[PDB]
C-alpha cells in the first residue's frame, strides 16, 4: 500500500524496512557476531583503562587522533592530479572569480560613464 | 530535616578573582573619582576672554577643565 | 622615541642580571612602566603628526598600534608561563631576552622614518619569530611552518627593497613628507605596474591575502602562546600599517590595476568564511578568522576613501585585541587537556564557571558586537566599499551572517551541550587566566566607550 | 512538583494498577511472582501491561528492558533505579 | 625485540593545587605567588588602566575639534554678519591663476 | 544493534512493531474511548492469525505490516515529555554536575560539610581499597580470551562489590 519510500542523501532508509534483512542469512549472523565481539572487546578495555582511580590524565582515544590526522596531516600524501580534480578546483575557485570579476568591471564601467554623463542623483553625495 | 545536598564546582576561585578585583580597582577608584570631583567643585573651569592687546598667551589656559 | 627605545634596551640585561624568582616580577613592573610611557605619548594634534628627531616621528597612523604593542608587551610575557616553567633558567632568561628584543624591532618598524629603514626593521621583526616558534612551537611540524613562514615572507618581500631603492635614487630622499610634497603622477607604464606590483605583492604577503594563505595558519597552530599572538596581531597589522604608509603614491595606476586584487580578497574572504565553518584543531578557526579580517582590512584599504582608512584602522585594532584574547583562550583549554580539536574538550559551563563569560565576549567581539570597535570598523568599511561599488555589499553581507555563524558555532561546540565525563582533571579556573581576561578586555571595552583616538590620520 | 514518593507506596500504586486490569487474579498478586508461571497471560497483553506502567509515571522505558522484566518486582525496582526515590 | 631509546615515560604530569590551595598563577613558592598577585593587580590595574582612562577621557582638543566648533561659530557669524555667502566656491583667486589656454 | 545480543529475535521485532503501532495509534487518535475501541480492534487484528505456523509467511505478513505502518503512521507522535527525542530530553541536565569533582576545593568549604566529605572519603577508601586483583582476577580470569559480550558478570564467587561499579553507582539524581 505504499510506492517503497525512494530515499535520498539528505533523509533516511530505516531499520525496518530494509527489506533485505528479512533475508536472514547465516552469514549476517556471523557478521553481527564478530560485530558485537569487536565491539564487546573495545568496550571491555575501554572500561579497564577508565574505572581506574590512578588513572589522571585523559583517556587518549586512538581513534579520535586517527581521524584529526587523517583529516589534517595525511591528505596531502598522496594525491593524483586527475583531470577531474583539476576540472573540479579550476571551475570551482577561479571560475566564481572570473564571473565575478566580469561583472564587476560590467557595473563599475556603467556607472563611470553614467556619473560622466552627469545624469547622477549627486545633487548631494557628501561622504564617498 | 527536609533540605538535599546539591553540588556546585567551586565557588572559592571565583568569589577570590571578583574580591581582588574589586578592592584593587575601587583600592584607587575612591581617590581618582574623589579628587576629580574636588578639582571641579574647587578651582574653577576657565572663562571665554579674547586675546589681551599686548599680550601673548600661554600653550595652556586654553582648556576648559584645568585638569587638562 | 629614545626616551622609549633606551629603556627597553636597558631592559634587556635586566633579565640577565636578576636573580632566581626575581624576573617575572620585575620584567611585569617595568613593562606596565613602559605601558604608561607611551600612553604619555599622544601629544599628536591637528595640522600633522609629531616630527620627533633629526630622523623620527609618529603619526596617528602610528598612534594607537604603537599603544597596542607596548600594551601587548606585559600580556605577551604574562601569559608565556606554564609551558617553560619546569624548563631552563637559561633557556627561560633566553625566551624574555628574545621577546623584548622582537619588541624593540616592532617599535622601531612603528618609528619608520625612511622606507629603507622601515623595510630592514621589517624583516628584523621577521627573522626571531621564526627561533621562537621552533624552539617552543611544541607540536611535531613546527619545523615545516618556519620554514614555508620565513621563505614566504622573504620571497614577497624580496623586490620591495628594489622598489625603494628605485623610488629613492629617481625621487630625492625617502623621508615621508618629501617623499610626499613632491610626488608626480605616474602614468600607464609597465614600469610602474611591476613597481606597484612588487611593494604591494610583498605586502599581500604580510597581511596575509588569500592566494598565499597558507603561509599563515600552521605559523599559529604550531607555534607558542606569546609568539603566536604577537606573530598575529603585531605582524599583520603591522603589514597594514606599511601599506597604509607607502600608499600615497602610484595613485593614478592603482584604480587600474586594483580590480583583480579587489576580486581575489573579496571572493578568498567568502572562502575562507565558509573553510572555517567545518574545521577541527580549534586553534586553526581564528587564524582563517584573521585571514577574513585581513581580507576586509585589505579591501578597505586598496579603496581609497577616508571613511575606509579610518574603518580599516579600526578593524586592525579591534581584532588585534580580539585574537590576542582567543588565542588566550585556546591555550587555556590546550592547557587543561592535551587534546587540540575540538570535540574532546566539551561541557564546561558547569566546570570552570566564570570562563564561559569570557567565551561569551570573545565571541562577542568577533560577533561585531555593535558599540564595540569591531562592528565601528566593519560597517563603515560597508559603507565605503558600497559607495565604492552598489552591488558589493552582497559578500559583506553574506561575510557577515557566516562570520557570525562560525564565530558562535566555535562558542557552541566546546561549550554547550555535555561535558564527555571521561576526562576527570581539569581544574578550575585560575586567577592568572581571568587576570589576562581583565588585561585583555578592560582597555576594548574603554575605547569603545571612548572611540575618539583610535581612528585614523583623517579624523 | 516532585512530592515525596516511597518504595512501600509506589509498590502499593503498582499493585493498584495491576489488580484493576480484568483477566487477573487479586488472590496471587504477590512480589514473589511471574508474568508466565502463575498468571499465565501472553507476552502481548504483558507488553500491554508495561505500557499502563509508561502511561501511568509518564517516561518510556526501552525495548532493551521489554525483555526482561516479567514480573511485578523488577518493574517497581526499574522504575526506582529511574527516579531515584530515597531521602 | 628492540626499544630505540633509553629515556623515562614521559609525560609525567603535574598539577599546581593540592600541595598549595591558596595558589594564584605560577609556581609553589608561597610568598612570591602573592607577590605576583600584588604586582599586578596594584601596578597594572590600579596605577595604570583606571588612571590611563582618566588620563584619556580628556586631554588637549585631538584634531582641533571644540577649537574648530568655536572658530567656525565665529567664521560663520562674520560671513552671516557682512551679507556675503557662506561657504563660497573657487577656494582660490581666479586672477591669482593662469590656465594654460587654447 | 543491542548490547546483549546480536540479533533481536522474531518475537522482539513483532514487539517493537506493536509498540510503534501502539504508540502511533495513541498520538492518533484523541478522547481516549474510541482509541480503546480502536487498539482493541488492533489487537483483534493481530488475533487474526496469531496461531500461524508458517514462520516465512509471519515474516513476511510482518513487512507487509511495516509497509502499511510506515503508510499510516502518525506524523508527530506523543513522544513522553522526559523520554529521549522529547520536550525534557535531559531538560535538567544544568545541573548534571559530575562525581569527580567536589573534591577540587579549597579547605573552607570543605570545613562548611565535614561529614559528608568525610563519607566520601571513607567510600574513597571503599574503592581503592577492593580494586586491583579481586576485579581485576575476575575479569581476566573466568571469560573467554574474546568477550564476546557487553554485559559483566558480579562478583558472584564469595566477597565483595560487583566489578566496576563506579561510574555506574557514582551518577546524579537526574532531578535536582
Ligand atoms: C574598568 C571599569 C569596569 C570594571 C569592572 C570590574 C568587574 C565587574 C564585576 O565584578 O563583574 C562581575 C561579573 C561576574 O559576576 P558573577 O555573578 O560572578 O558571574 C557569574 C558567572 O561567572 C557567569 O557570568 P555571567 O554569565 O554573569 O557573565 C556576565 C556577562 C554576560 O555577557 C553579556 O551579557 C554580554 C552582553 C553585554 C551587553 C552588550 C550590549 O556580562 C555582562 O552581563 C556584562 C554587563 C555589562 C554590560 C554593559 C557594559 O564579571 C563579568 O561578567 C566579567 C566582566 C564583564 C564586563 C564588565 C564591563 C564593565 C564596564
Amino acid at each position: 500500500s505504499f510506492p517503497k519510500y525512494e530515499p535520498s542523501r539528505l533523509a533516511s532508509l530505516p531499520t525496518t524496512l530494509d527489506p533485505a534483512e528479512y533475508d536472514i542469512s547465516s552469514e549476517t549472523r556471523k557478521a553481527q557476531a564478530e560485530r558485537l565481539a569487536i565491539r564487546s572487546r573495545l568496550k571491555r578495555e575501554y572500561q579497564l583503562q577508565y574505572n581506574d582511580p590512578s588513572r589522571r590524565g585523559v583517556v587518549e582515544d586512538p581513534a579520535l587522533i586517527r581521524w584529526t590526522c587523517a583529516r589534517s596531516a595525511n591528505v596531502y600524501p598522496n594525491f593524483r592530479p586527475n583531470t577531474k580534480t583539476s576540472l573540479l578546483g579550476a571551475l570551482f575557485g577561479i571560475g566564481p572569480l572570473i564571473f565575478w570579476y566580469y561583472v564587476f568591471k560590467t557595473d563599475r564601467d556603467r556607472k563611470e560613464k553614467l556619473i560622466q554623463e552627469g545624469k547622477l542623483d549627486r545633487t548631494f553625495n557628501i561622504s564617498y | 530535616g527536609k533540605r538535599l545536598f546539591i553540588i556546585k564546582p567551586s565557588g572559592f576561585y571565583d568569589k577570590r578573582f571578583l574580591k581582588l578585583l574589586r578592592f584593587y580597582i575601587l583600592l584607587t577608584g575612591i581617590p581618582v573619582v574623589i579628587g576629580i570631583t574636588l578639582i571641579n567643585v574647587f578651582i574653577g573651569e576657565a572663562e571665554l576672554a579674547e586675546i589681551p592687546e599686548g599680550y601673548v598667551p600661554e600653550h595652556w589656559e586654553y582648556f576648559k577643565h584645568p585638569i587638562s | 622615541m629614545l626616551k622609549y627605545i633606551i629603556p627597553t634596551m636597558m631592559l634587556m640585561p635586566l633579565t640577565w642580571l636578576s636573580k632566581n624568582s626575581m624576573i617575572w616580577i620585575n620584567t611585569t613592573l617595568h613593562s606596565l612602566l613602559i605601558s604608561l610611557t607611551s600612553l604619555l605619548l599622544l601629544n599628536q594634534f591637528g595640522d600633522n603628526s609629531l616630527n620627533f628627531s633629526l630622523t623620527f616621528f609618529s603619526d596617528s597612523l602610528s598612534t594607537p598600534l604603537l599603544i597596542l604593542t607596548m600594551w601587548l608587551l606585559p600580556l605577551m610575557l604574562m601569559a608565556s608561563q606554564h609551558h617553560l616553567s619546569k624548563e631552563n633558567l637559561a633557556r627561560k632568561k633566553l625566551f624574555i631576552s628574545m621577546l623584548i628584543l622582537l619588541q624593540l624591532f616592532l617599535i622601531m618598524t612603528f618609528t619608520a622614518t625612511e622606507l629603507i629603514f622601515f623595510y630592514i626593521m621589517f624583516e628584523a621583526t621577521l627573522v626571531p619569530t621564526l627561533i621562537i616558534i621552533t624552539r617552543w612551537g611544541n607540536q611535531t611540524e613546527r619545523l615545516n611552518a618556519g620554514l614555508y613562514f620565513l621563505f614566504y615572507t622573504l620571497a614577497g618581500s624580496l623586490p620591495l627593497l628594489v622598489a625603494l631603492i628605485y623610488i629613492q635614487n629617481t625621487m630625492g630622499s625617502l623621508n615621508f613628507l618629501i617623499l610626499q610634497y613632491w610626488v608626480q603622477p605616474m602614468p600607464n607604464s609597465w614600469s610602474n605596474t611591476f613597481m606597484w606590483l612588487a611593494c604591494m605583492m610583498a605586502f599581500m604577503v604580510k597581511m596575509p591575502l588569500y592566494g598565499l594563505h597558507l603561509w599563515l595558519p600552521k605559523a599559529h597552530v604550531e607555534a607558542p602562546i606569546a609568539g603566536s599572538m604577537v606573530l598575529a596581531a603585531i605582524l599583520l597589522k603591522l603589514g597594514g600599517y606599511g601599506m597604509m604608509r607607502i600608499t600615497l603614491l602610484l595613485n593614478p595606476i592603482t584604480d587600474f590595476m586594483a580590480y583583480p586584487f579587489i576580486m581575489l580578497s573579496l571572493w578568498g574572504m567568502i572562502m575562507t568564511s565558509s573553510i572555517c565553518l567545518r574545521q577541527t584543531d580549534l586553534k586553526s578557526l581564528i587564524a582563517y578568522s584573521s585571514v577574513s579580517h585581513m581580507a576586509l582590512v585589505i579591501v578597505a584599504i586598496l579603496i581609497q576613501t577616508p571613511w575606509s582608512y579610518m574603518g580599516a584602522t579600526a578593524l586592525m585594532i579591534a581584532h588585534g585585541l580580539t585574537s590576542s584574547m582567543l588565542f588566550c583562550l585556546a591555550n587555556s583549554n590546550y592547557e587543561r587537556v592535551h587534546s587540540r580539536t575540538m570535540i574532546l574538550a566539551r561541557g564546561l559551563q558547569t566546570l570552570l564557571p566564570l570562563m564561559a563569560a569570557w567565551w561569551l565576549l570573545a565571541s562577542l567581539t568577533n560577533l561585531a558586537l555593535p558599540p564595540s570597535i569591531n562592528l565601528i570598523g566593519e560597517l563603515f568599511v560597508v559603507m565605503s566599499t558600497f559607495s565604492w561599488s552598489n552591488i558589493t555589499i552582497i559578500l559583506m553581507g553574506l561575510n557577515m551572517v557566516i562570520t557570525a555563524l562560525y564565530s558562535l558555532y566555535m562558542l557552541i561546540t566546546t561549550q554547550r551541550g555535555k561535558h564527555t565525563h571521561h576526562i576527570n582533571n581539569i581544574l578550575p579556573s585560575f586567577t592568572r587566566e581571568n587576570a589576562l581576561m581583565s588585561l585583555h578586555m578592560l582597555p576594548l571595552l574603554l575605547l569603545s566607550l571612548n572611540p575618539k583616538i583610535i581612528l585614523g590620520p583623517l579624523y | 512538583d516532585a512530592p515525596p514518593l516511597t518504595l512501600e507506596g509506589i509498590k502499593d500504586r503498582v499493585l493498584y494498577v495491576l489488580k484493576l486490569y480484568d483477566k487477573i487474579d487479586p488472590e496471587k498478586l504477590s512480589v514473589n511472582s511471574h508474568f508466565m508461571k502463575d498468571l499465565g497471560l501472553d507476552s502481548l497483553d504483558q507488553v500491554e501491561i508495561i505500557m499502563a506502567m509508561e502511561d501511568e509515571f509518564g517516561f518510556e522505558i526501552p525495548d532493551i528492558d521489554a525483555e526482561k522484566l516479567m514480573c511485578p518486582q523488577e518493574i517497581v525496582d526499574y522504575i526506582a533505579d529511574k527516579k531515584d526515590v530515597y531521602e | 625485540p628492540t626499544l630505540r631509546w633509553q629515556e623515562d615515560p614521559e609525560p609525567e604530569d603535574e598539577n599546581l593545587y593540592e600541595k598549595n590551595p591558596d595558589s594564584h598563577g605560577y609556581d609553589k613558592d608561597p610568598a612570591v605567588d602573592v607577590w605576583n598577585m600584588r604586582v599586578v593587580f596594584f601596578f597594572g590595574f590600579s596605577i595604570v588602566l583606571v588612571l590611563g582612562s582618566t588620563f584619556v577621557a580628556y586631554l588637549p582638543d585631538y584634531r582641533m575639534q571644540e577649537w574648530a566648533r568655536r572658530e567656525a561659530e565665529r567664521l560663520v557669524k562674520y560671513r552671516e554678519a557682512h551679507g556675503l555667502p557662506l561657504m563660497e566656491s573657487n577656494c582660490f583667486d581666479p586672477s591669482k591663476i593662469q590656465l594654460p589656454e587654447d | 544493534f543491542l548490547p546483549s545480543a546480536a540479533y533481536l529475535t522474531h518475537q522482539q521485532k513483532v514487539l517493537q512493531l506493536y509498540k510503534r503501532a501502539l504508540r502511533h495509534l495513541e498520538s492518533r487518535c484523541v478522547h481516549r474511548d474510541k482509541y480503546r475501541y480502536f487498539a482493541c480492534l488492533l489487537r483483534a487484528r493481530f488475533d487474526e492469525h496469531k496461531n500461524e505456523k508458517d514462520m516465512v509467511k509471519a515474516t513476511q505478513l510482518l513487512r507487509e505490516a511495516e509497509k502499511e505502518f510506515w503508510h499510516g503512521q502518525h506524523p508527530q507522535p506523543y513522544i513522553f515529555p522526559e523520554s529521549p527525542g522529547g520536550t525534557s530530553y535531559e531538560r535538567y541536565e544544568c545541573y548534571k554536575v559530575p562525581e569527580w569533582c567536589l573534591d577540587d576545593w579549597h579547605p573552607s568549604e570543605k570545613a562548611m560539610y565535614p561529614d559528608y566529605f568525610a563519607k566520601r572519603e571513607q567510600w574513597k577508601k571503599l574503592r581503592r581499597e577492593s580494586w586491583e586483583r579481586e576485579v581485576k582476577q575476575l575479569q581476566e580470569e573466568t571469560p573467554v580470551g574474546g568477550p564476546r559480550t557487553e554485559a559483566l558478570p558480579p562478583a558472584r564467587k564469595q566477597g565483595d562489590l560487583p566489578p566496576l561499579w563506579w561510574h555506574i553507582v557514582t551518577r546524579p539524581r537526574e532531578r535536582p
